[PDB]
C-alpha cells in the first residue's frame, strides 16, 4: 500500500540538572529502525531494525553528523524560546520536532511534513504545498520571518521530495520481507460471567502488523457503543501489535452479538461470535 | 535517512 | 501542557503457567516526557526491566513500552508501578491476564 517515513526528535531542557538531552527516533510505517541519544555513550546513530544493518559506514557517519548538528541547534532553540515567552531559567521546557513523507504504492511522492511543538502545543509547522508556514502565535512568527527570509522552505521541500521519498524506497526494498508484509490478527473471544445478570465479552486481535485495525461490536446487526470498551492499540514487543474490545451483554443473549474485526491483512472482515 | 541542513538551517 | 499517563499491563503471549512470556507496561497519551516505570513482582521492583526509545504521536503526547521476560506462574502476582508529575501517589496497575 502506501509508506512513510518520520523522524520523531524530542529535547528537553534540564536545569540545574546539566545540559538539555535529545533523543530522536526514525520509523518506517510502524517499524522503527535507528535511534540518537545525547545522554548515550556511543554518541552515535544507533540501528534499530535488522534491514538498516546493511547500510555502510558512511551512512552512519552522516546520519551521525546530521542528527547531532539537529541536536546542537535544538539546544540553540530552548533558550530562544524561553525568550520570546519571557519565562524563567528555572523550569523544563521541551521542543518536539516531526518530519517525514509519504509515498504511495507505486513509490511516488504523496506529501511531505515537517511541525515543531513547544511545550506541548503547535509552535510552527510547514504547510501542505511545501513553501509556505503556519505560525501558531506571535513568538513563531519571529521564528517564521527569519525562515522566509532565509527561503528554509526550499532546503525542506528539496528534502521532502527528493533525499526523504528516495530513502523511503530504499528501505522498503532492503526491507521488503519486513515491511512489505501483513500480519493478519490472530483472533479470539473470551467470556466472563460479571453477575446472574450480566458477562463480559471480549474480543481480542493479537500478532497483527500494521498496527491500523479496527473492531467493533453490533447487537443483533447494528453497531453499539453503549457499555463497551476499546483499549489503545498496544506493541506486544516482537513488532506485532495487539487490540481488545468488550462489550457487557445480559446474560443468556451472548449470540446477539457480533465482533467484527478489519485489517489490511484480511482479505475479508472477521465476524466472532460466542 | 535525516534531513541535511544548512548549518544555520531551523533557528527559531 | 499537562497529560496523565494512559497504562496497559500485558503479556506479549496470552499467559500459560510455566511457559516462558514478556510483562508489557504501555505508558501513552503522557506530558512531560519525565516519567518513571516499574515492574513490581509480588510487590518487588524488577531488577532487570528494558525500554523503548521514547517517541511521541500525533498529538504530541508521549508513549514508553517497559517489559522484561517472565514466567508466569499460578502464585506470582505482577504489576506495573508509574510515577508522573500529574499523579499524586504512583498509580499501580496489577496485571489481568484477560486484559
Amino acid at each position: 500500500g502506501s509508506h512513510s517515513m518520520r523522524y520523531f526528535y524530542t529535547s528537553v531542557s534540564r536545569p540545574g540538572r546539566g545540559e538539555p538531552r535529545f533523543i530522536a527516533v526514525g520509523y518506517v510505517d510502524d517499524t522503527q529502525f535507528v535511534r540518537f541519544d545525547s545522554d548515550a555513550a556511543s554518541q552515535r546513530m544507533e540501528p534499530r531494525a535488522p534491514w538498516i544493518e546493511q547500510e555502510g559506514p558512511e551512512y552512519w557517519d552522516r546520519n551521525t553528523r546530521n542528527v547531532k548538528a539537529h541536536s546542537q541547534t535544538d539546544r540553540a532553540n530552548l533558550g530562544t524560546l524561553r525568550g520570546y515567552y519571557n519565562q524563567s531559567e528555572d523550569g523544563s521546557h521541551t521542543i518536539q520536532r516531526m518530519y517525514g513523507c509519504d509515498v504511495g504504492p507505486d513509490g511516488r511522492f504523496l506529501r511531505g511534513y515537517q511541525q515543531d511543538a513547544y511545550d506541548g502545543k503547535d509552535y510552527i509547522a510547514l504547510n501542505e504545498d511545501l513553501r509556505s508556514w503556519t505560525a501558531a502565535d506571535m513568538a513563531a512568527q519571529i521564528t517564521q520571518r527569519k525562515w522566509e527570509t532565509a527561503h528554509e522552505a526550499e532546503q525542506w521541500r528539496a528534502y521532502l521530495e527528493g533525499r526523504c521519498v528516495e530513502w523511503l524506497r530504499r528501505y522498503l526494498e532492503n526491507g521488503k520481507e519486513t515491511l512489505q508484509r501483513t500480519d493478519a490478527p490472530k483472533t479470539h473471544m473470551t467470556h466472563h460471567a460479571v453477575s446472574d445478570h450480566e458477562a463480559t465479552l471480549r474480543c481480542w486481535a493479537l500478532s497483527f502488523y500494521p498496527a491500523e485495525i479496527t473492531l467493533t461490536w453490533q447487537r443483533d446487526g447494528e453497531d453499539q457503543t453503549q457499555d463497551t470498551e476499546l483499549v489503545e492499540t498496544r506493541p506486544a514487543g516482537d513488532g506485532t501489535f495487539q487490540k481488545w474490545a468488550s462489550v457487557v451483554v445480559p446474560s443468556g443473549q451472548e449470540q446477539r452479538y457480533t465482533c467484527h474485526v478489519q485489517h489490511e491483512g484480511l482479505p475479508k472482515p472477521l465476524t466472532l461470535r460466542w | 535517512e535525516v534531513f541535511n541542513a544548512t548549518r544555520f538551517a531551523s533557528v527559531y | 501542557i499537562q497529560r496523565t499517563p494512559k497504562i496497559q499491563v500485558y503479556s506479549r503471549h496470552p499467559a500459560e503457567n510455566g511457559k516462558s512470556n514478556f510483562l508489557n507496561c504501555y505508558v501513552s497519551g503522557f506530558h512531560p516526557s519525565d516519567i518513571e516505570v516499574d515492574l513490581l513482582k509480588n510487590g518487588e521492583r524488577i531488577e532487570k526491566v528494558e525500554h523503548s526509545d521514547l517517541s511521541f504521536s500525533k498529538d504530541w503526547s508521549f508513549y514508553l513500552l517497559y517489559y522484561t521476560e517472565f514466567t508466569p506462574t499460578e502464585k506470582d502476582e505482577y504489576a506495573c508501578r508509574v510515577n508522573h508529575v500529574t499523579l499524586s501517589q504512583p498509580k499501580i496497575v496489577k496485571w489481568d491476564r484477560d486484559m
